[PDB]
Order: structure tokens, then sequence, then C-alpha cells
């Protein structure tokens, strides 16, 4: 009415949590809650976000696994200090619009319903899927031309990065593929990488070492040939420097960043190099996932490819996963051409500016419109009909 | 996907027959060389798990990284240019591996005289990828072994190796 | 005292060959199993997935060497052996809505059911088909347990009408006229020739004697009655400390033995001469259960010996297990039971 | 003597040939003709083929695919036989155009060129299995749920009606159902996995508002289910909400007032000397009759429409309204077995039957209707 909803987003790596309507998060927290090694307010003694990172007194807790909740309480007191510490909103003054996974069981959305609707006596409440919500924030990229609930949608982040092919506004499970190398692996590669190459970096700040490595100078390269013989040949304008400083002897530690930088990168283009039970790359992923979908909505999925998440935010990702994509498919194409006794196939990977967190764009997108406060599940409704009513949520915005 | 091989006319010896100063079963060779052309795709192959056999001559240039592998291992504890060119001589004369024989980690996929033949040129090829790889492994500085090189002496080729 | 075990589910039905060779069962499954004894272990040799539903009934004609099935499929399954494979023919029931036994005739059999109606079924040579008249005369309930006697034209079961009666199914296009019995002169094909005099409980269990003298049955009243046409069709009850029985069965000419709710094979005598019912007591003494099997038996059979000198009987309950009892075993271990 | 008879029955969506005699269908296959687009045997593959139903609601829309269907039909998958030396038995559903039926015959004697034809209602096929001359035959397959009267071996064409609710549209209202659970499914990729879903827990009860009691209070009508995809779901009170489409048309937005409103206002208006007799003969046969639970519903329904009615509210004269319907065992394929026992039956008896000299001679409209 007056005042602006809540929107909460929670990954497996990083929770994102804002206000409706804003341009960027108003915070954007770690996935990981304090607790203690019990009665009373034994439970308020609880931090999130990154003051929980790094206790000592108290232990690091990480409660999104894989982009499924494994334990609820943990949860219920991170969005407790969410909502009170770090919003400081009002919630029986204000709806909520809450994130779902893609293997969200409808079970889970009952719960999630449960734990909103009971304890924090929510005006509104609303579940949306991640993928939904993906393609409309990619409908912010291309502007009023094209902009559809129709498209295939692949959410990459520290947990899990799956392929998720989106029609209308509604998923379909039985296209939808789950792909192995996450964030959270190419960060590991790059620490693995950095522990064979150089020394002289603590084994305490390696870790985050690696990630700023996965950060800063973190690029995707074309050919495997190419990246690696402008560093031999050269290596005077592309080998990098990178200065951090050890938390344990506040000293100036240096090291050097390289072919690393590629390959970290190239993890994604190239599963076999760092998992011998996955051979599978992201072109044939994609392209299965496209294939074993709709016939009459694959030439629609195939054009409206929508990169969400933050692991997918690194260079030039989209460029080469479409160039893979349109070139096997002007392959089969040929191959289909040769045998004729075929149209062409539009192909076209969507890089939105927003990518980092679409989830959370798409949901801030769809609760400024009037339709958001027609869709979301009332609390009279809530408490008159049952947890079933925040079951199924309506699609609306085309 | 994975790297291959770039004659019609051109001799083999056995499942897989391609400029040293080595002596060996080696024709005349050019300007670019097999030894050149593995030593071209080395750092990257060697991350890679899978491999297709498109060419014999991807099988010579297996045999030459699984040799280079070896090789770099053995210079990762060089301490001067001398010595890695005299411990490459040790490994082009070192015989422990052979196509069928106690265990080549690829006996499934590859008379007297090509026996003969295979390990001549075997050790040829061994020598000349000591010899070349012995050049570029030490840099100009303290004449010691480049660490971007000794980088993947953990990482094994096609998660096999001569060792 | 020879349990073993074969499911973890329930029991349906219990069957067994000619020559007891080969036992078949059914476990609560679209499908029924039929497995034979080679050595110590038992392993299974045919299985028939002719029905669409949970298998209710089941019995093997013995000389005939052919069972016939029927369950919640609303359909009849005369099944006979066809070389390697036991080919099934579907019997029609006729029938808009969990019981089946063989004559002693082993000519044709009546399948008693929810229909209110027990539907005997002879097969007609003459149009190669299995035909089933149904006798629905003074019947207002389920047909629960159905035997017969040693006419093999008189039937007996229990209905959940609170009662145990005993009518004719007799076709007399399929066998000759039946002798004058002491149950009655006049015997016809629907003709209600005995009856119950019960008002509570549940007829679950019901068989006849070997002389064909007297009908027993089992009321779910923790209740036992047996009837003796010997005494101008005198009714004898008898009521059970222990929970309900569900199956009955006369192992002499004056002594029965049956279990059910109370999970645990029961022995009793009656006098012929004061006129009464008496209990011999728990035959089956030794999870948590004080007995073989940790629910309520489903069925007994007899394995040999007949029901007047029964010398080993088998038992199935929902305890998903088979409990193979012998007379011997079990007066050689009480020596306070009287047969 | 008679080069082997045989039966076809060419639904719209599944497709039951058998020889004659044979007290089942000898081979049953899916009806959908698959071409390919890159460099039981269509069904299988489908998730990458593209696929078409030559009979569209019972009729025929593409004569091109219907042939190749033929020529699979008789080809030597599942009848494997020469048709220039066999007779065969069309089925034919109820309401039909004379031009279909003729063009029928036509492309049975032009393009097929069989030496034997014989075409039998199927409304009374499915009841001559049964041994009857006056009853109810009402078909619900894939196409649509056509309620059709028969008497002495005919059938009143101003006396069949039809509900446009088949079994297809069940499929479609259960996966639509499932949908508002709380899962999500595909309306065209999981398509045959709903309906198979439907095939399996889904029924039709009888006390719809005890039902919705036994659903919402109790936890009894909930039972679990294995996808392909190795995920599960399950459903409770959508097994019976989503068949309940076939009572009341209201349900997914038809015009109509359901099955058993249908058949009871075309009971009641027939004559008043077979008002008694029609209304203790119904056989149910078609895709449709085997979900469990749809007997007593009809059978409730049809008493509470000639109570309310036929008794007006007199609840003592309800009792002498007979109410008798016969759920066969084998009422899943009527039709194609009352065919099989038709043309056992008529297989040398006398010439009543079409012939092929009788086909090139004159009239392709020979027909003795
Ligand atoms: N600047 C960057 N460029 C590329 N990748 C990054 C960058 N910063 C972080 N990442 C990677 O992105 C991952 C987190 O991505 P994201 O926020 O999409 O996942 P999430 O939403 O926290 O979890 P989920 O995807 O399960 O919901 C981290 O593992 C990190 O390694
Ligand atoms: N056990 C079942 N319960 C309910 N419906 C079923 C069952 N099995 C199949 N069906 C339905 O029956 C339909 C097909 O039935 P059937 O083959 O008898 O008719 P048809 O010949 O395809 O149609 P038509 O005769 O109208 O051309 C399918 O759509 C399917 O959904
Ligand atoms: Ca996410
Ligand atoms: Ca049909």
């Amino acid at each position: 009415g007056r005042l602006p909803a809540c929107v909460v987003d929670c990954g497996t790596g990083y929770t994102k949590l804002g206000y409706a309507g804003n341009t960027e998060p108003q915070f954007i927290i770690p996935s990981c809650i304090a607790i203690k090694e019990m009665k009373g307010v034994d439970d308020l003694d609880f931090f999130i976000g990154d003051e929980a990172i790094e206790k000592p007194t108290y232990a690091t807790k990480w409660p999104i696994r894989h982009g499924i909740v494994e334990d609820w309480d943990l949860m219920e007191r991170f969005m407790e200090q969410v909502i009170f510490k770090y919003l400081r909103a009002e919630p029986e003054d204000h709806y909520f619009l809450l994130t779902e996974p893609p293997l969200n069981t409808p079970e889970n959305r009952e719960y999630t319903a449960e734990i909103m609707f009971e304890s924090f006596n929510v005006p509104g409440l609303y579940i949306a899927v991640q993928a939904v919500l993906a393609l409309a924030a990619s409908w912010t990229s291309r502007q009023v031309g094209e902009r559809t609930l129709t498209g295939t949608v692949i959410d990459s982040g520290d947990g899990v990065t799956h392929v998720i092919p989106v029609a209308e506004g509604y998923v379909i499970g039985s296209c939808i593929k789950h792909i192995p190398i996450a964030g959270r692996d190419i960060t590991y590669f790059i620490q693995q990488l950095l522990r064979d190459r150089e020394v002289g970096i603590p084994p305490e700040q390696s870790l985050e070492t690696a990630k700023a490595v996965k950060e800063r100078y973190s690029y995707v390269c074309p050919d495997l040939v190419k990246e690696f013989n402008k560093y031999d040949t050269d290596g005077s304008k592309w080998i990098k420097q990178y200065t951090g400083i050890n938390a344990i002897s506040k000293k100036e530690f240096s090291i050097d960043v390289g072919y690393e930088r590629f390959l970290g990168p190239e993890i994604f283009f190239h599963p076999e190099f760092a998992n011998p039970d996955f051979t599978q790359p992201i072109s044939e992923v994609v392209d299965e996932v496209i294939q074993n979908c709709p016939i009459d909505v694959r030439r629609p999925l195939y054009k409206n490819i929508v990169l969400s998440g933050g692991s997918t935010m690194f260079r030039d990702f989209g460029r080469r996963l479409q160039r893979d994509l349109k070139r096997t498919v002007d392959a089969r194409l040929k191959l289909s051409e040769e045998l004729s006794g075929p149209k062409p196939i539009d192909v076209q990977v969507i890089t939105h500016h927003m990518q980092r967190y679409a989830v959370w764009f798409g949901g801030s997108m769809l609760a400024s419109t009037p339709e958001f406060y027609q869709v979301c599940h009332t609390k009279k409704d809530y408490e008159e009909i049952g947890p079933s009513i925040c079951r199924h949520n309506p699609v609306f915005g085309v | 996907p994975a790297y291959h091989s770039s004659d019609p006319d051109t001799k083999l010896i056995g499942n897989m027959a391609l400029r040293s100063q080595f002596k060996g079963p080696a024709p005349r060779e050019k300007d670019t060389d097999i030894v050149d052309e593995a030593i071209y795709y080395f750092k990257a192959n060697v991350f890679f798990k899978n491999y297709e056999i498109k060419n014999e001559a991807d099988r010579t240039l297996i045999y030459i990284t699984l040799y280079i592998s070896e090789c770099l291992k053995k210079l990762q504890k060089c301490n001067s240019k001398s010595q890695g060119e005299k411990e490459m001589y040790t490994l082009g004369i070192t015989n422990f591996p052979i196509p069928g024989e106690p265990g080549f980690p690829l006996n499934a996929i590859y008379n007297k005289q090509e026996d003969e033949v295979m390990r001549a040129y075997l050790q040829q090829l061994r020598q000349e990828t000591g010899l070349r790889l012995c050049e570029k492994v030490f840099d100009p500085q303290n004449d010691k072994p480049s660490k971007w090189w000794t980088c993947f002496v953990k990482r094994q080729f096609m998660n096999k190796s001569l060792s | 005292m020879a349990y073993h075990s074969f499911l973890v589910e329930p029991i349906s039905c219990h069957a067994w060959n000619k020559d007891r060779t080969q036992i078949a069962i059914c476990p609560n499954n679209h499908e029924v199993h039929i497995y034979e004894k080679s050595g110590n272990k038992w392993v299974q040799v045919h299985e028939l997935k002719e029905h669409n539903g949970q298998v209710t009934g089941i019995d093997w004609a013995p000389d005939s060497n052919r069972i016939v099935t029927c369950g919640t499929d609303r359909n009849a399954y005369v099944w006979t052996l066809k070389g390697r494979t036991w080919k099934p023919t579907l019997v029609i029931l006729r029938i808009n809505r969990r019981c089946v036994r063989w004559a002693p005739n082993e000519k044709k059999f009546a399948v008693g059911s929810g229909s209110r109606v027990i539907s005997i079924c002879y097969f007609e040579q003459e149009n190669d088909w299995w035909v089933c008249k149904h006798i629905k005369k003074p019947i207002r309930s389920t047909v629960l347990s159905l035997d017969w006697h040693p006419n093999s034209v008189l039937l007996a079961a229990g209905s959940c009408d609170f009662k145990c009666r005993i009518f004719s199914a007799y076709i007399k296009e399929v066998e000759e006229r039946p002798a004058p019995t002491p149950w009655g002169s006049k015997m016809p094909f629907g003709e209600l020739m005995f009856e119950s005099s019960s008002s509570c409980g549940w007829v679950h269990g019901v068989c006849f004697s070997a002389n064909g003298s007297r009908v027993a049955w089992v009321s779910h009243d923790s209740t036992v009655c047996l009837a003796d046409a010997d005494k101008k069709m005198a009714v004898a009850t008898l009521a059970s400390e222990t929970l309900p029985l569900l199956a009955v069965t006369f192992i002499t000419e004056s002594s029965l033995v049956a279990a059910g709710h109370d999970c645990f094979p029961v022995l009793f005598t009656y006098d012929s001469a004061a006129g009464k019912l008496s209990f011999g007591g728990r035959l089956d003494v030794p999870a948590g259960l004080d007995s073989l099997h940790k629910n309520s038996v489903s069925q007994i059979s007899v394995l040999s010996g007949g029901k007047a000198k029964c010398s080993q009987f088998c038992t199935t309950g929902m305890d998903g297990g088979m409990s193979i009892w012998d007379v011997r075993s079990l007066e050689s271990a009480l020596k306070d039971l009287k047969i | 003597q008679g080069r082997k008879v045989v039966v076809c029955d060419n639904g719209t969506g599944f497709v039951k040939c058998g020889y004659a005699g044979s007290n089942f269908p000898e081979h049953i296959f899916p009806a959908l003709v698959g071409r390919p687009i890159i460099r039981d045997e269509a069904s299988e593959l489908r998730s990458m083929l593209e696929v078409n139903y030559p009979m569209e609601n019972g009729i025929v829309r593409n004569w091109d695919d219907m042939k190749h269907l033929w020529d699979y039909t008789f080809g030597p998958e599942k009848l494997n036989i020469d048709t220039r030396n066999c007779k065969i038995l069309l089925t034919e559903p109820p309401m039909n155009p004379t031009k279909n039926r003729e063009k029928i015959v036509e492309v049975m004697f032009e393009t097929y060129q069989f030496s034997g034809v014989y075409v039998a209602i199927q409304a009374v096929l499915t009841l001559y299995a049964q041994g009857l001359l006056t009853g109810v035959v009402v078909d619900s397959g894939d196409g649509v749920t056509h309620i059709c009267p028969v008497y002495e071996g005919f059938s009143l064409p101003h006396l069949t009606r039809r509900l446009d609710i088949a079994g297809r549209d069940i499929t479609r209202y259960l996966i639509k159902l499932l949908l508002l659970r709380g899962y999500a499914f595909n309306h065209s990729a999981d398509f045959e996995t709903v309906r198979m879903i439907k095939e399996k827990l889904c029924y039709v009860g009888y006390n719809i508002e005890q039902e919705q009691k036994l659903a919402l209070e109790t936890t009894v009508l909930v039972e679990s289910y294995t996808l392909p995809d190795g995920r599960i779901i399950k459903v409770g009170g959508e097994r019976f909400e989503a068949p309940e489409a076939l009572f009341q048309p209201h349900l997914i937005n038809v015009e109509g007032v359901g099955v058993a409103e249908l058949l009871f206002n075309t009971i009641q208006a027939a004559d008043i000397d077979t008002r008694s007799e029609f209304y203790k003969h119904i056989v149910l046969s078609g895709g449709s009759t085997m979900y469990p639970g749809l007997p007593s519903r009809l059978e409730r329904e049809l008493k509470q429409l000639y109570l309310e009615r036929v008794l007006k509210g007199d609840v003592e004269k309800l009792s002498k309204f007979k109410i008798r319907i016969e759920d066969p065992p084998r009422r899943k394929h009527m039709v194609f077995l009352g065919g099989a026992v038709l043309a056992d039956i008529m297989k040398d008896k006398d010439n009543f039957w079409m012939t092929r000299q009788e086909y090139q001679e004159k009239g392709v409209r020979v027909l003795e209707k």
C-alpha cells in the first residue's frame, strides 16, 4: 500500500536481502550462521551474515546446501536476524517474497509457508521460482521488443549449477538437467592450482586468496593453446601479480597469478579437467536440455538463453557458450541438409546487466507491479484455508 | 574437445614413424617437428583425462607427452642446465616401458625388426624430448628450473604414467 | 513348530498341492506366487500375474491338479497346468462386488463374496466354459469363510450378518443326487438347511467335520460355536478370554484347533456327553511376542491326516511366517493336552 | 476355407487388432504416425519425433497418414498377412457421416484391394459380445464419450448423444490438477506420464462430499508414486476429483450436463414401453470404463434422476424401478472381442459380406443397410 515489501533470495553461498523496487540489494550477506557448540533465549544468541564467517567463540554453520534447505531451525533464526537485525522492518506491516530452488519440493514450500506465516505473521507471502524471475531479469536486457517468459535459464552458483527450461512461466521438470561444476568447485580448482604453482602463502588464507583470484583476475579464454603460448612467449603483459596481507603476521604476502586465471573459468567449458565422474561439457548439457523438451518450444528455449547466478558473471562465458551451441547446431543442420532428398536455427545467449543476482532482480521487478498485490497469497487466505494456499504461485507480468 | 596431431606416404611401425642430433631410427627433418608439435600443446593436454585416437601420429604424441611428464618430474630436482642435460641423457638411455610388456597402461590401445626399430625410435624420441626440453626448462636467472613449468609436475596426462 | 520367514508383509491365502509337494500363496499383491521345497531351503517356481487386484481366495483341486483363484479383481481364474506354464482361464463370476474353495467332488467351486451371494460355479463341457449360478437366499452379508462337507453337495459359510449358515449349492447337472443327511432330507440349490442363532460378532471362521455330522465356526465376538446335527442341530458356543479367532478347523471328530487375533494357535475339545465345548489350551507355547507369529493368523489348512486325525497342521498368518505344526510334537510337548 | 478372417479396431488413440474368434486382441499398438527431422514402435520415440494422429475424434483427417497406418497395421509387424487373400472386419463409430462410411469401403476396395470386408456398428458390436438385442452402449475413448442407444440390433441416430469428455481430457484434467497440488509437469513433455499416473492412482468416487471429507480430514486417500526422473510425488484427493468431470462436465468448462445426466435424460426420453427395459440393460465399453468406481456412481446418479423426476419425490415408488448395469471384466475392449466373436460366427455363414468382385463390378456403396 504505502510502504514497501521485503525481498530475500537465499543462495547456497550467499544470501541476497533488500527492499523491492531498489536498484541493488540493501544487504548482500553470506549464507552462514553462528551457533553454540538448551533453554531460555539461547536461540536469540545467533549471528548471521559476514559477522559469522570467522567467529571463534561460536561455530560457523552452513544451512542452504545445493539450493535446498538442510536444517530448518537455523534458516529460521537466519531469516529472523535478516528481518530484525539487518532489515529492521515491521513484519506485520509488510509483505514478503521468498525464492525457491529449481528442485524445491512441495512439502518444502509448505514448510517455508509455515515458518513465514505462523512465526512472523506476515501480511503477504509469495514463494517464487528462480528461473521465472530470472527470465524476467533477462527481459530487462532486451527492452520491450521481446520480453517473454519462454526460454532456457542456466543458474550457476556456489552450491549447484543447473540448466532449467522455462515455458510461459511454467518450468519443465522433465527436461531440467543438473550440472556438477559450481562456483565453489571453480574456487577450489583455483585453490589447488595456486597450491601447486607457487608457495609462500599461509594455509589459513589460501582459500580466500583463491577466491580473490577467481574474482579479480579470472577470465575465460577462447583457446587453450593461445592463452598458454601468450604466457610462454610474452608473459610480460599477460601474467598478473597479486598482493595480499597475511592475517597472521599482518605482513604483505605476494603471489603470481597466471594460467590459473584461464583454467578456472575454463572448468565450465570442460568438466573433464577436474571431474572423473563427469564428461559432459556445458554445450552438450544445454543442447540435450533444449532437445529433451517440447519441440514446439525448442526454438524459443534456444532463443532466450538467460544467464543467472554469480558463477556466470565471468568474462566471455556466454560468448563461448553461444559459439559451441551454434557450432553444433549448424553442424547438425548441415548433416540433416546433406541427406535431405531446413530453416536457420537462431540461437542467442543473453547477458543481463544484473546477471549476477538476476533471481533477486526479477523478484524486485515482479513485486513492484500492482499485480504482485493481487497474486500474493493473503494472510487471511493462509489462516482460513491452510498452508496449501502457498502451494501454487500464479505467474503474471506477460 | 581434446587435441589431436596435425603425410599420405609416411612409414609406420606398429599401431603408431615421423629434428635431433641423437642417433636413432628417425628420418631426416622442415621447420616444425613432431617433438616441437608435442611440446607446443604439452601444457594443455596434461589436464585432460579423456582422449580419442584420430591418427597414428596421435599415439606418438601421447608417447612423447607421457615421456615429457617423467622428464619434468626428474628435472624438478635439477640444479644446473648441464645437470639437466645429463639427466636427459640418463632418461633417454633408460628402458623401463614397452608396448605390451609388463604394463604401459595403454597396452590395449597400441617381428624382431619391428621391435628393434620401435625401441630405437623410442630411445631417439626420449633423448630428443629431453634435450629439447632441457633448454626451455631452465630460466636465464640463477640457472634454475622455472616454476611455471614445474607446475605440471603433479598432474598426470590421460590418468596414466610411464613410471 | 516349524516357522519359515518368507516375507515381511501379511499373507492372504494358503494353498497346497495334491501330494503336498508344492505350496501356493499370495502376498497382498496383484500376482500369486507358487513355491516348492527342494531341501531345507524353499525356492519359488511359478508366478501368475493374471488378476488385476489384491488376491483374496485361492484353492487347489488336488486330484484335478488345478488351482482356482478369485479376489478384488471381480473375476475368477481356474488355472490349470499347461506344459511348463500355468494357463489361467477367466471364469465369469457375474458379481457386482473374498472367498473360494473347491468341492470334495473337485468339479465345481464355491465363490463366496461381498455380493451377498454365494456364487457356486461349475464347468460346462458343452460350451467349454465355466458358469456361475448364484445362491443368494437368506444371505445379507459377505461370505468370510466357506467350507464344504464330505457330501460335496452342501456348503457352509459364515457371513458378516453375525451368522454361519449351511446352504446347498448342488448343481444337478454336474453330479448325481445327494443322499439323505442328518442335516435334513430336502436338499435343493438355494435351500437353506441350517443357520446360526448369534446376533453379535462376525463369523470369520467356518468349517465342517469329516463325518459331516457337526459344523463349527468362529465368531469375532471372542466366541467359538460348534453345532451338531447328531443332537437335533444343537448349538454349543463358548467365550474365549483371548481375542477373536480368525480361522477354525477340526483336528479330530471331537477336537478342533483354531487361532486368530490372539496370534497363538489354540486347542479345544467338545464332549458329546454333556453337550458343551471345552478349552484345551495353548498349543503354541514358547520383537517381543510370546508366540511364533508376530500377528494374527489368517488361514489354517490341513497338511496330512484328514479332519479326523490330522498328522500335520499348516498355519498362515498376518506375520509373514509359514507355521508348520505337528500333532505328535504338540502332544509330546504339552502333556496336559487331551486330544 | 475362408482364407483367414480377421478383426481390426482403429480407434482414436489406441488401435486393437486380433484374429477372428480370439478371446482377446493379438496385437495392440498406439495409433500415431511418426516422422523424423534429423540425420508401440512410435510411442517409444516421441521426444525427438514428429507425431501425428490420423483418426481425430473418431474421424480421419489425413488420408496420407491413414493409408500408411493401414499398411503398418496389416504389415509384418502386427498382422503379417496379404490383404488380397484375406477378409477383414472394421469398426465404425456412431453418428458417423455417410461420406466417411463410403470412403472407408472405397479405400478398402481400391487402395488395399481386399477380397473381403464386413463393417459393423461399435455400439452394436459392444453389446454383441454380451449377447443381447436391446441395451445402452456408452463408449468413452480418447476422442469423445458418445452415448449410443441400441435396440433389436439397431441404433436410433436421434437417440445417440455425445459428451465432449474423453480419456485425453481425463489426462489433461489430472495434469492440470497435479500442478495446483504443488508439483510441476509439462503440457506436452510429460503427457504420457500424466496419463499413466491417472491410469494408476486416479479414480471416480461415489459420494463426492464423503470422498472430499475422507481426503481433507484423513490421510488415507493419499498415495505416493515414483516418476521416470526418479523423483516421487504424493497425490491424494486429486485421484478422484480429476475423473469427476465424467459425472459433471462443468468442472472443465464444457457445455453439457454430465454423462449420468445425459444417459438419464436420454433414458426418460424413450418409449414408455421401453423405459423399464433400457434402464435394466446398460453395457459399459471403452477405456474410460476401467476407472475403479464408475459403475456405482452411474447406478447412484441414474437412481437419483429417476427418483427426483420419474418418482418426483415418491420414496416408496423407487424400489419398483429396475437398476442393473454390468461392468464386464473384459469391458476394456468389448468392441474388439464383440467383433472377434461376430467374425467367428459369420465366418462362413451364407454370403452376407461385402465381396471384392462386388466392389470391382459395380457399387462402391454396395452396403445392405
Ligand atoms: N566476480 C565474480 N565473478 C565470477 N564468479 C564469482 C564472482 N564472485 C563470486 N563468484 C562465484 O559465484 C558463486 C556464488 O554464486 P551465486 O550467488 O549465484 O550462488 P548462490 O545464489 O549463493 O547459491 P545458489 O546458486 O545455490 O542459489 C561463488 O561460489 C563464487 O565462487
Ligand atoms: N484403467 C483405466 N482407467 C481409466 N481410463 C483408462 C484406463 N486405461 C486406459 N484409459 C483411457 O482410455 C482411453 C482409450 O480407451 P480405448 O482405447 O478403449 O478407446 P479408443 O478406441 O482409444 O477411443 P475411441 O473408441 O473413442 O476412438 C485412453 O485415453 C486412456 O486414458
Ligand atoms: Ca541463486
Ligand atoms: Ca474404442
